[PDB]
Parts: C-alpha cells; sequence; structure tokens
RNA sequence: CUCCGGGGAGGCGGCAAAUAUCCUUUGAUCCGGAGAUGUCUGAAUGGGGGAACCCACCUACUUUAAGGUAGGUAUUGCAACAUGAAUACAUAGUGUUGCAAGGCGAACGAGGGGAAGUGAAACAUCUCAGUACCCUUAGGAAAAGAAAUCAAUUGAGAUUCCCUCAGUAGCGGCGAGCGAACGGGGAUCAGCCCAUUAAGUUAUGUGUGUUUUAGUGGAACGCUCUGGGAAGUGCGAACGUAGAGGGUGAUAUUCCCGUACACGAAAGGGCACACAUAAUGAUGACGAGUAGGGCGAGGCACGUGAAACCUUGUCUGAAUAUGGGGGGACCAUCCUCCAAGGCUAAAUACUCCUGACUGACCGAUAGUGAACCAGUACCGUGAGGGAAAGGCGAAAAGAACCCCU
RNA sequence: GAACCCACUGUCGUUGAAAAGCCAGGGGAUGACUUGUGGAUAGGGGUGAAAGGCUAAUCAAGCCUGGUGAUAGCUGGUUCU
RNA sequence: UGAGAAGCAUGCUGGAGGUAUCAGAAGUGCGAAUGCUGACGUGAGUAACGACAAAACGGGUGAAAAACCCGUUCGCCGAAAGACCAAGGGUUCCAGUCCAACGUUAAUCGGGGCUGGGUGAGUCGACCCCUAAGGCGAGGCCGAAAGGCGUAGUCGAUGGGA
C-alpha cells in the first residue's frame, strides 16, 4: 500500500474544481518512492518505500534514530 | 472391543416370510442391527452372545418411508439388516 | 382448604345441592362424588374386548367450589382452615376450630 | 438403589454394570422375541446403568 | 423444446453450496440475512 | 442421572382422547439451587470436502490376529530456547515450548469511502447531503474535556446536554435556499501527571451492610322467589391496614385461587464500603521538519469574497520567555493566554433481553406477514417474494338400540 | 442418399396436442461438421462470420433488494341531512 | 312520529350484555376510482373429453361391468410402440384390503387411500491411487478498507490404474 513509513502519509481525497465551478472527485497522492539506506551498525543496506520529506527528516536526523525509532513503533527492518 | 458395544450391536430378531424360509432351509438368521455397525462387529457378537460359529456375514440398508400423518409430514429412520450363515446345523 | 380424596362433602351449587357423598377422586378443579352427577353413557360394542354396548351409568365430575367439607357434628357445610397444632401441619373447621375429621 | 450402590467399590460397580449391559441386551432379546409381559424392566436396567456410570464418575 | 431447467447435482452444489456461500465475505451475508428472517432451509 | 432446600395426594409432557401395565406418606409428580453426561456439522483448528462426509499420523495401557481405550497433531502475532545460507563473524531462514486472536449478535459511539431521484416551476453554480449505502473497530455507554479559550462597564474561568438569544447577524446564479455566535436561565460538578513516577481503572482474596433465585398463614352469609343452573329478586347478618384481579351452569368483599398484612433460605448469585496483593495509567522528564510561508484542495452558518481561523497533498522553513499565539484584511497601543506530551466520573444516546404495572390502543378483511405446527404451504436456478386458516355444549352427557340403503 | 443437424414453400392450429407445433414437400450430411461431461468470460459490462443479435419464456442497457411513499402544471375518485 | 339525516313501541328469532342526560375525543356515514378481498350469477347444460393401430363375443366377481380378471377371435409396432446403461426422480417396486377425493365418463381397476414386505459384493459402481481445463493458495508482489494476482503446495474426471 502508499504508506510512507517515516511519516504516514498516504493519498487523500479532494476535489478538481472547473472554471465554471463543477465539481469532480480526485486523489492527492504522496511523492513516494523505494530507496536503500547504508546502516553501518548492521553492515548492510536497508530498503525504505518512503517519501522526500522523510528524506529530509532522514538527513537531518541520522538513519540509526530514524531506523530505531520505526522498529520501536513496530516496523520490522 | 468393549462388551458395551458388543451388547448393543444386535437390536432384534426379524419375522418374515422369507426370513423363516431362509433359517429353514439354510440355517440363516436375520437379525436387525445398529446402523453403524460393521461385518466382524456383527460376527464376533454372534459368536459371543449366541455361542454360535459363523461362516460368513450379508448386510443391506433400507431407507426409511416418508409418511403423512394429518396435516404433518415425518420420515421413519433408516434401518440395516444382517444375514448372517451359520455353520452346518446350529442354533 | 383442600377437598382430600376420601372426605365427606355437601354439594352447595348445581342440580344436586342439599346431597351427600364421599369423594373418590380429585383432579384439577373437579371432584366426582360417589352416587352423585350421573349420567347415562350410550356405549358403542367393541369387538376385541367384547363387553357388548350398552347404556351404562357413571359418575360425572363436578366443579370443586361447588362441593364443601360437611362438619359432623352440625350436618353443615364449613370451611376449612389450616393450624400448627404440635409439630404437625393439621386441617381445622373454621367455624368451631376443631380438627377435620379423619377418614 | 442408588443407597445399596453407593457403598459398593469401584469393582463392583464396574462388575454390576457389565451384568446390567449383559442383562438390558437379554431383556431386548426378550422383548423382539415376544415373550415377555412386563416392560417396566428394561426401563429399570437401563436407569440402574445411568445410576452406576453415575457413581462410577462420582467415586473417580 | 429444451426448456431453461437442465438439473444437475454436483453443478448446482459447486454454484449454491453452503461451503460456496461460506467461500465470500456477500455469501457469508446472505447466509447472515437468511437466519435473521428465519429460512429453515439455508441452502439448496 | 446424583446431592441440597420447598411441599404433602397424586402422578407416567402436548396435538390427542383411550385402555394396559405401572411409580408413589420408608414422601412420588412438581418448584428453586449446585453437580455428572452431553453424538455429528458449523470460526471448526490433523489433511481434504459437494455442511452434518472421506482419509491419515504420533504417544501410552490393553491386546493376538488385522482391535479397543485416553490423549495429542491448524494458522497468525509476541516471548524464551535450539539450530542455521549465500559469506569469515554475522544475518536471513528453520524448529520446539508458553501465552493471545479469529466467529456471532438488536440499537447507540468512532473512524475510511460516498450517490442519485427531487427543488430551483428548464439547468450546469447551489439544493437534496455528509443523507442512503459499502468498509474497519470499542464500551456499557462512546466521544469531548482542564484555554497558546472567550470578553471588552476591564470582566468569566475544563468538557457534555436542555430553554432562550433568533429565523436575529450573516452566507447565497444576493435565486431557490442555508443559517450563527456573544450574553442569560438550568442539569451535573473534579481534577491529576511526564521516568525519586499522580488521580483513576482492572483481576484475585478477606470482612461489614443490603438485595435476589422455591415458599407458609391469611376475616367474614343465611332464608325466600324466578330459573335447567343464582352470584340475579325480597328480608335480614358479618369482615374490612382485605370492596385489586380471575374462576365457579346468569352479575360473588363473606364458594375457590387470591388480595392488605405478617413470616421465610440449606446452597448459590448482584450491589455499596474497608482493607491485602497484580497489572494498568507510563518508551512519557516542557515538547523542530514544529510554528509560519508559496502552490492545489477540504472544514468552519459563511460559495475566495475585504476572508480572519483549523487540516494538509507538494516545495520550503524560525524565534525559543530580553520569546511566542489570539482579539475577522493590515499597522501601533492595550488586553488575554503558553502550541508542537498525557490520564480523567456525572449530567447525554439506545434496547436483542429480564420483572412489575399501565392504555378515551386492535378485536380474526383489524392488530405483528404469522391468535391456528408461518417465514410454513406456494413461486423462482438464485439473491429473493410470500399467503389463507379462531368459536358444539356448563358438563361428551358426542346419539345404546330399530328401519331404508 | 438413411441416422444426426437445419428450417425454403404450402395446409391445419390461433381460448392449440403445443406461451412457436403437426402433416406433405425442402437443405447439409468427412466437415468452417454434429454431440456428452466439466470449466472461463457479468450489466455501460460480457460475447457476437454483425441481426442492436444473445446474456434463464425478460434486452437501444438483465434480475433482486434498498434511496422510496421518487416527481407528475396530467387523467380518475372523493361517503349523512 | 317529525321538514330531513332519523326516533319510538311491539310479534317472531337469540341467548348476555346494554346504557339515559350533559360534557369530551375521533380509524365517524361509500355507487362509481378499467378501486382491494371473498362469495355467486349470464354465456349454458353450450364448446370440448388431447397422434400413428380397431375392435367383437362367452364366462367370473360385484349393488352396479363397453373400460377389471380368465378364455376364443381381430388388428397394430417390430433400427422402435422391443431389451438395457448414465443423468434426474425417490418407494412410484411386491402382497392384502377400500372407492369419499384424484384418473377429462363408469370402476369391482390404478402410479389413488390404509396395513405389511422387499435391495445380500475381494471380482459390478462409488470410495481409494494419478493427473488435464480450472479453482484455492503458507510465504510473496500490489491496493483507501473490502481485496486482486500468484510460488511451493493442495483439490479437481469428461481420461490412466487388480
Amino acid at each position: 500500500s502508499k504508506v510512507c513509513q517515516v511519516t504516514g502519509k498516504r493519498p487523500v481525497v479532494g476535489n478538481n474544481v472547473s472554471h465554471a465551478n463543477n465539481k469532480t472527485k480526485r486523489r492527492f497522492e504522496p511523492n513516494l518512492h523505494h530507496h536503500r539506506f547504508w546502516l553501518e551498525s548492521e553492515k548492510r543496506f536497508v530498503r525504505l518505500r518512503l517519501t522526500t520529506k522523510g528524506m529530509r527528516i532522514i538527513d537531518k536526523l541520522g538513519i540509526e534514530k530514524v531506523v530505531a525509532d520505526l522498529r520501536a513503533q513496530g516496523q520490522k527492518i | 472391543m468393549n462388551n458395551e458395544r458388543i451388547y448393543q450391536v444386535l437390536k432384534g430378531p426379524v419375522f418374515s416370510e422369507k426370513a423363516q424360509v431362509l433359517g429353514d432351509t439354510a440355517g440363516v438368521q436375520v437379525f436387525k442391527v445398529d446402523i453403524n455397525a460393521t461385518k466382524l462387529e456383527i460376527k464376533k457378537a454372534v459368536e459371543k452372545l449366541f455361542g454360535v460359529e459363523v461362516v460368513k456375514v450379508n448386510t443391506t440398508i433400507t431407507k426409511g418411508k416418508t409418511k403423512r400423518f394429518g396435516r404433518t409430514l415425518g420420515r421413519r429412520s433408516d434401518v440395516k439388516k444382517a444375514y448372517v450363515t451359520l455353520k452346518a446345523g446350529q442354533d | 382448604a383442600k377437598i382430600k380424596k376420601g372426605d365427606q362433602v355437601i354439594v352447595i351449587a348445581g342440580k344436586e345441592k342439599g346431597k351427600q357423598g364421599t369423594v373418590l377422586s380429585v383432579s384439577e378443579d373437579r371432584v366426582k362424588v360417589e352416587g352423585l352427577n350421573l349420567v347415562k353413557k350410550h356405549q358403542k360394542p367393541n369387538r376385541v374386548t367384547g363387553a357388548e354396548g350398552g347404556i351404562v351409568t357413571q359418575e360425572a365430575s363436578l366443579h370443586i367450589s361447588n362441593v364443601a367439607i360437611l362438619n359432623a357434628t352440625t350436618q353443615k357445610a364449613d370451611r376449612v382452615g389450616y393450624q400448627v397444632i404440635d409439630g404437625v401441619k393439621t386441617r381445622v373447621y373454621k367455624s368451631t376450630g376443631e380438627s377435620v375429621a379423619v377418614a | 438403589k442408588t443407597k445399596d450402590l453407593r457403598e459398593k467399590s469401584v469393582e463392583e460397580l464396574k462388575a454390576l454394570l457389565d451384568e446390567q449391559q449383559l442383562n438390558q441386551f437379554r431383556l431386548r432379546m426378550a422383548k423382539a422375541t415376544g415373550q415377555l409381559g412386563k416392560s417396566h424392566e428394561v426401563q429399570v436396567a437401563r436407569k440402574t446403568i445411568a445410576r452406576i456410570k453415575t457413581l462410577l464418575t462420582e467415586k473417580q | 423444446m429444451k426448456r431453461t431447467f437442465q438439473p444437475s447435482e454436483l453443478k448446482r452444489k459447486r454454484v449454491h453450496g453452503f461451503r460456496a456461500r461460506m467461500a465470500t465475505k456477500a455469501g457469508r451475508q446472505v447466509l447472515a440475512r437468511r437466519r435473521a428472517k428465519g429460512r429453515h432451509s439455508l441452502t439448496v
């Protein structure tokens, strides 16, 4: 499923609004992709499905802390 | 085998023209038996509870009839019949 | 209050009012008294049991509330109550309080 | 009969259970043959078997 | 002339059978509705 | 079937009445409580399968022939242990043990998705409407809840529900329509914590009160007349902390069951409080990918409108008490409060069920579809649809026997 | 040219023997043939040597339940003195 | 009896309820809606009694015989009007007894009512072993939820195996 592991972002619902104010249902989707990150503590590559905001959070906090937080939450990585 | 099941294998004898002729001319005994009895079970039960030796056992199942009593419709239960052939002249 | 199987009672309601007798059986709210409330029953012959059918007279059940306990001393209809004498619960007449006659 | 059965030991109760089951089978045979006039015996045997089973479970 | 109903027990039970109904979410809802209404026969 | 308690003349359930056996004052039937047994299918869980069927393995006791008995053998998650690749440590994987979950069911709560008929006298903005419907999930209620809140005589003090304010102020192809808040009056009333760990909640065990699961006693009317039958007429009498209700051959406070009242529990269960332990609150120690901003949407009575305020799909991004949020574009002053961490009862919503009581509610074409063997008969492959049918008599006393056939 | 598969003409039937038939003739009959059992394709979809044909005696958008008691400036009806 | 919706008294039937006056509340007056439910008329003793071969007589039983049973003649099918298997049905199978309802007439007859009886496997079929089309599917990939696909595997005869 299109669920970001780091942030939990998922597709949401909204409207296409035209020039005559006709409305139709639409979905806004996240910028989700698969990425391999190096982990020295375990000496391995970990593959995560995440967003660019998640990448920014990883850059800010470090791979070790984010991976530990996800494991504590319950994700198996 | 358990004597508890041995004493329940056999229900009762059958009285009819076919059974009478078979008993008179061939020494075959016809029994009503439990619906879930086997030929070996019936053979063992007959030998134990009648002091005779059995050569072969034949079995058949007749389905119960559907009866209408007044406005109510019911069905009778199925019956199993065993033909037991004794050796030479016995019983 | 109870009218027992062997009690002697007097009829207070119906066509037999004023007649006394002995109870023969009590069931539900109906009681039969010996020689009272007779009917003529037409019986059809029965093949299996023989007993050629014929007209037979038998007692018909009466409602319990139509009979009352008969008091020996006064020969008058009375009512029954309950009293604990010694260690046994006993029936008594409400009119006099004496224990109900045992028969 | 329940009081009489209570005093008996487990072995005696089991032996009487076997005897009563055999008696029940024989009663069924007799009723099927139609030579028995009284029918309360089968009910007595069945209830005695039930009593013996209950007493055995209680004791063990 | 040939009419619509050509019976066959194996097909009948494989299509409308009890296990067939239990196999799917919608079939379980069908069984629930029939139980709530009190049908004497839930399935063919 | 067994035991405990109640009760004392009958009883072997009903359509469905009968004979026959039969059981019962060494106490039956029956009523209340606690135990024993409880085949097969069904989440079904040893494998399979067209539900109530077919087939198989392991252990232990018996067995002599080709059997019996008693257990165990599903998946997923978590924990401990053992074993263990590419690959050297490792890791993945594999296995054993222990614990937990799945399913069903009336309505009410919360959350994810989400129409159209219709109205606008056409119709696309709008309305219908966050309604119908699908999906996930908790409890006896849920949710919310202790101000980065309102107000503006410079005051009020957490949530929730009812009456007003008011069809007012506003929104709107300024159409049709939608529709607040402040302030006041009530119901209820409660605050407590962030790792030296609070209130509150849950399970077990003990004690003090209370209420339930059978039951017992319970007053007092005679004569006369009509009548098939008296409870109805006429004459008089009694009880009433009792003249509620039902029945009895027609209308009964004194004929029966009862009614006010008094009394009653071997055994088991519910509730209130006190106390002794377990867990829980609780991976939480002042809140940074945070507040704020550009772009596109959604919510607020409010349709981007002078649009303040809340959520964010995407791109960005501070200060941090000498600080920061709000007071409806926005600036200055003043007032007020401290977000990016939590727990919390009552007032509130509902009835598949249990006991009692009631009705200017119906009385067999009515009232539930169904007073009766009805979700049955019957129709359809199936989802599904779906009837009609009450009344002898007080008591069967239900017509012995004769005649036509 | 039989069986088997079709349906070109005419009569009869039209509250039928039959909600599509009978009788007398007619076409293919080793093939692009006929047929049994068990499977797959589902409604704005399926399948179609193509007729808007077929999709359970129903098809220019199947059936059942729900929104629902839809709306109807239209037609009918509306009970004693 | 009154101007009306209607009121009053009484003979017969029936066998247990009814209710003045003044107030009060309504499921409060039916001829029509191709209205709804049930009963019953006219058409009328009218149409009709459903392939492809056809019946006649003697006797028997019986309340009753064109239709049943026995007998002597006649006719019809005979690559289906005969014999059998699978599918489907479920007691319709055999014997005794009965004719209210059914059988397009009658019925002593019946696939009709009631009572009893009847199916016997190492070699026939199923179960079982094996797999096709296809279904399901540990892990796995994907998707708001529901769920979709699929590996190992497991089912699945219309086929192979004494």
